[PDB]
């Protein structure tokens, strides 16, 4: 079970773990919004080769995933699960957490994302050759930005994205179920305390995050089929472990 | 594999 004192302690524990494992502080991302890529710089990105742009994005995604891994390890109860279920939860949830965290680096006023020191629109990634996926991710960040998430709200929501008792392959499903339920109580208690329960109906549907990750794996296999040696020789090992089954 | 080492 859990009393009111224990639920509130869980809230603060989750928010602290998130603060300690956020890649960049929100204030750092906000104070850079005027720093936008020039038209010549955007053109420079569009002329880079497809495989060089793919490995740069793979590198940035891998760095972000590593902070999500540390977030999970600080999450109360996660290290208490068996390592099989720890890996199952991270394999299916790490990318999903990064997609939610991305909205902190997204400026809804001009539809730009902070990328390699400056803000750029989705045309910055045109060399990737997956404009539908990029557009879907930018649209997802746009829908999240309309909610005006606080850092505490992102902390508790991404914990629930990670701790999902429905992931296929879990061996101790009931143990994850109790941890997910405690985090749901903490999330909803914090929304009730802060009069923010109206955002519950506006959160993205369940299949939305899994649809984006499926698109990502789908586009990766298209690129890997065109440049298999590039992936083997120049992609990060953690990236290939999560997304190309290695 | 990498995830195993990061969790240790
Ligand atoms: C999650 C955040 C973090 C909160 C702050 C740092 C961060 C960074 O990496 O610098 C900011 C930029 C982004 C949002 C981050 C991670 C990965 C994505 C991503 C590669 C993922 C999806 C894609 O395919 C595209 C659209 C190409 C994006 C471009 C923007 C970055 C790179 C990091």
């Amino acid at each position: 079970p859990a009393s009111l004192t224990e639920i509130e302690h869980l809230v603060q524990s989750v928010c602290k773990s998130y603060r300690e494992t956020c890649q960049l502080r929100l204030e750092d991302l906000l104070r850079q919004r005027s720093n936008i890529f020039s038209r010549e710089e955007v053109t420079g990105y569009q002329r880079k080769s497809m495989w060089e742009m793919w490995e740069r994005c793979a590198h940035h995604l891998t760095e972000a995933i590593q902070y999500v891994v540390e977030f999970a390890k600080r999450l109360s109860g996660f290290m208490e699960l068996c390592q099989n279920d720890q890996i199952v939860l991270l394999k299916a949830g790490a990318m999903e957490v990064v997609l939610v965290r991305m909205c902190r680096a997204y400026n809804a006023d001009n539809r730009t994302v902070f990328f390699e020191g400056k803000y750029g629109g989705m045309e910055l990634f045109r060399a990737l050759g997956c404009s539908e996926l990029i557009s879907s991710i930018f649209d997802f960040s746009h829908s999240l930005s309309a909610l005006h998430f606080s850092e505490d709200e992102i902390a508790l929501y991404t914990a629930l994205v990670l701790i999902n008792a429905h992931r296929p392959g879990l061996q101790e499903k009931r143990k994850v179920e109790q941890l997910q339920y405690n985090l749901e109580l903490a999330f909803h208690h914090h929304l009730c305390k802060t009069h923010r329960q109206s955002i519950l109906a506006k959160l993205p549907p369940k299949g939305k995050l899994r649809s984006l990750c499926s698109q990502h794996v789908e586009r990766l296999q298209i690129f890997q089929h065109l440049h298999p040696i590039v992936v083997q020789a120049a992609f990060p090992p953690l990236y290939k472990e999560l997304f190309s089954t290695e | 594999k990498i995830l195993h080492r990061l969790l240790q």
